[PDB]
């Protein structure tokens, strides 16, 4: 689920999936 | 960014974790 193009809620799901209990930090605009 | 990286641009798992706390 994570080899492809990942876009809003999408990439949002990806990264709370991967990272876990170590939480992450989303930035639309970096 | 993580979007230019990941949706204008195929993901990795390498990028991803880079995110993570």
């Amino acid at each position: 689920f994570v080899n492809q193009h990942l876009c809003g809620s999408h990439l949002v799901e990806a990264l709370y999936l991967v990272c876990g209990e170590r939480g992450f930090f989303y930035t639309p605009k970096a | 960014g993580i979007v230019e990286q990941c949706c204008t641009s195929i993901c990795s798992l390498y990028q991803l974790e880079n995110y993570c706390n």
